[PDB]
């Protein structure tokens, strides 16, 4: 992932990139949507505005990872794609990590809706005009937000770290799963059990 | 480039009952939020109604609660907008437009092509033409004006030509305007020079659609 | 319910000048406004969104500013495709009203108009309807009043004016009038008679005639 | 970048009840910010720093609270002259940007706003532009709406709607709008209303006057 030179948003704040394949963690967490320019830098941890806010709120203690790279050519046709809906009204802030689908008209008012739009009662969501021409910061942006978790189950993704060729009849240092050591490595002939 | 075929012109009867379609070019809808927009002839614009396809919603203007209905027809990409209770002035230019799907911001981009609606109380009737002379041939010795009016025809259109189309230059038409009782009529002059005059024959002609008729005047001086 | 004006409502400009448009609104509509384009007979369509940003394919000649409660779309090089009439929409909140409309002309030299008449024809008058048409053609600005005075007695409630639109070739306008009436009432007067007055004359010409003898 | 959203708008309270000021940050910004008070036609001074200490010479008076993202502040007993616009800006990291604010107030009693208005003079005829003012004496609360028929069409707001201070003995607002003409546009029309609406008020009152019959 780091090494890629297309990613254009490869930051995050928890832990440290060269170190992501170091600590084994637990059931990593993956997001995805896609969303505008402008807003890219609010998916950041502890931001506010209109996504942040209604959308996807991410916690402050945060300490995962946040990808975004551009994709107008897959997410854009002309006449815009009318597919890539946001919620732009709410009662209330939204909690981090949290969803909501719900699509109950929205009262602005202090007036009953009945269920259809009127005075001061706007539909929650709205669509994206992404049209094939659009300046940088109205182009998509396809978005992967990850979280590494510390629960208390043991681990259940580690790092593909490294494993190097052996040297035998030297004494040299050497690890073997855990089991770290010095001396002078030679062929046997024993008569090991596969357990 | 999304389309909007719209329905055809529908002349219809004060108290009856009207279907306006907006059927989508291209398939089904998506996150659309069509909205139908009336034009009275020589006025601004007016605000109806939206629909939401996909999602499920409709609603009408205040001024038109109880008469509007729209509903949508996600099988085969089509809204309707059915009008009851016509009134002698809902007479006027119906347009659907996609605004996408919301309420406030973007605004309609697409429109349809427009769908008169005709309401009155009269049957096609042929347009009687009667031919305006080149009268008082003295204002200023090389130019003169002559035409044909049709009057009482029923309803538009009636396209009109000069000598089988073969004459353009200075000639008018202007817009039908609906009489008293109900009927249409528009006049259409041609400037001639006055040496023409006496020696070049005009016969205008007419062509009443609903009405199938093709006269043809052929237009005289004041016969001595 | 909020209501938008434009001023003004007429706004004759020549070609290749700067055009001003006001859509003054009544309550807060921030930044939530669009103006539409609509040539005679067809359908209008979209210019500017939101008051600032310009549709796709929309030349650039056109800019939008102003916020709040007054807005302004300004053109900066009228092209001849540029005349039209300019709607404002305003998108704050149910319902979306629309504005009044400007129709921008084009900005000419005056013209003196030209005036005829027409008796009504025998063939006409096998009806008991009789109607008399007198005709204003090239002329300019719009501004023109038409009067009728058979038997030198000044008639009302009983005419029909017809305007066409501005020609493609000199931008002069054509002006109609019939006087639909009886024929007991075509047969109970002397002469008639049909009085324009226009800026662009110096005396209010009248053009007249007299029935049977012709 | 960071943003600082503030609510509410105006925070209409009385004398001497709780006041919730709050300043939703962004960023972590846990204890890195201040309020300041700025009087109008003063020097906004400082009130707290750090989110949770005092200035000298600040009584004890204001209380400020919070810490992480969300911040706010809490006024015992408010004082007449602790109605002020209160700014919150963060002080963490570049750049040091500020809050919206919001303007405190007294809450009253609804009360009906008297209306006026003054044609323009001989004097003011002299020139090429007329003046048309309207009045809106001594009303509560601040939300209204001015509107103009003139010759009963739909006239809209050609004027700059200016709004006083609150006022400091009863705490009531006073509204102007300078309805400006040329003066040909002035003999053409015939009458011109002043149309206000309020909550206060149950039907819209309209006054007007008739040009040079006056």
């Amino acid at each position: 992932l780091y090494n890629s030179a297309s990613f254009s948003t490869f930051k995050c704040y928890g832990v440290s990139p060269t170190k992501l394949n170091d600590l084994c963690f637990t059931n990593v967490y993956a997001d995805s949507f896609v969303i505008r320019g402008d807003e890219v830098r609010q998916i950041a941890p502890g931001q506010t505005g209109k996504i942040a806010d209604y959308n996807y709120k991410l916690p402050d203690d945060f300490t995962g990872c946040v990808i975004a790279w551009n994709s107008n050519n897959l997410d854009s046709k002309v006449g815009g794609n009318y597919n890539y809906l946001y919620r732009l009204f709410r009662k209330s802030n939204l909690k981090p990590f949290e969803r909501d689908i719900s699509t109950e008209i929205y009262q602005a008012g202090s007036t009953p809706c009945n269920g259809v739009e009127g005075f001061n009662c706007y539909f929650p969501l709205q669509s994206y005009g992404f049209q094939p021409t659009n300046g940088v910061g109205y182009q998509p942006y396809r978005v992967v937000v990850l979280s590494f978790e510390l629960l208390h189950a043991p681990a259940t993704v580690c790092g593909p770290k490294k494993s190097t060729n052996l040297v035998k009849n030297k004494c040299v240092n050497f690890n073997f799963n855990g089991l770290t050591g010095t001396g002078v490595l030679t062929e046997s002939n024993k008569k090991f059990l596969p357990f | 480039e999304v389309q909007l075929v719209q329905s055809g012109a529908e002349v219809k009867k004060p108290g009856s009952s009207v279907k306006v379609s907006c059927k989508a070019s291209g398939g089904t809808f998506s996150n659309y939020g069509i909205s139908w927009v009336r034009q009275a002839p020589g006025q601004g614009l007016e605000w109806m109604g939206r629909i939401l396809p996909t999602f499920g919603t409709a609603n009408s203007a205040q001024k038109f609660q109880g008469r509007v209905t729209i509903t949508a027809d996600e099988s085969t990409g089509t809204a309707y907008m059915e009008l009851r209770s016509l009134r002698s002035e809902d007479t006027a230019v119906y347009y659907c437009a996609k605004e996408g799907l919301a309420f406030l911001g973007y605004g309609m981009d697409v429109w349809g092509q427009g769908t008169t609606v005709t309401v009155s109380s009269a049957s096609t009737k042929g347009p009687s033409v009667f031919p305006l002379a080149p009268s008082s041939k003295s204002t200023s010795g090389g130019t003169a004006a002559l035409g044909c009016l049709v009057k009482d025809y029923f309803p538009e259109p009636v396209t009109v030509s000069w000598n089988s189309g073969a004459l353009t230059s200075g000639v008018h038409t202007f817009p039908a305007v609906l009489q008293s009782s109900g009927l249409y009529s528009l006049s259409s002059v041609v400037t001639v020079p006055s040496s023409s005059l006496g020696t070049q024959t005009y016969i205008c002609n007419v062509n009443h659609k609903p009405s199938n008729t093709k006269v043809d005047k052929k237009v005289e001086p004041k016969s001595c | 319910e909020i209501v938008l004006t434009q001023s003004p409502g007429t706004l004759s400009l020549s070609p290749g000048e700067r055009a001003t448009l006001s859509c003054r609104a009544s309550q807060s509509v921030s930044s939530y406004l669009a103006w539409y384009q609509q040539k005679p007979g067809q359908a209008p369509r979209l210019l500017i969104y939101d008051a600032s940003n310009r549709a796709t394919g929309i030349p650039a000649r056109f800019i939008g500013s102003g916020s709040g409660t007054d807005f302004t779309l300004t053109i900066s090089s009228l092209e001849p495709e540029d005349f039209a009439v300019y709607f404002c929409q305003q998108r704050s909140n149910w319902p979306l009203t629309f504005g009044g409309g400007t129709k921008v002309e084009i900005k000419r030299t005056v013209a003196a108009p030209s005036v005829f008449i027409f008796p009504p024809s025998d063939e006409q008058l096998k009806s008991g309807t009789a109607s008399v048409v007198c005709l204003l053609n090239n002329f300019y600005p719009r501004e023109a009043k038409v009067q009728w005075k058979v038997d030198n007695a000044l008639q009302s409630g009983n005419s029909q004016e017809s305007v066409t639109e501005q020609d493609s070739k000199d931008s002069t306008y054509s002006l109609s009038s019939t006087l639909t009436l009886s024929k007991a009432d075509y047969e109970k007067h002397k002469v008639y008679a049909c009085e324009v007055t226009h800026q662009g004359l110096s005396s209010p010409v009248t053009k007249s005639f007299n029935r049977g003898e012709c």
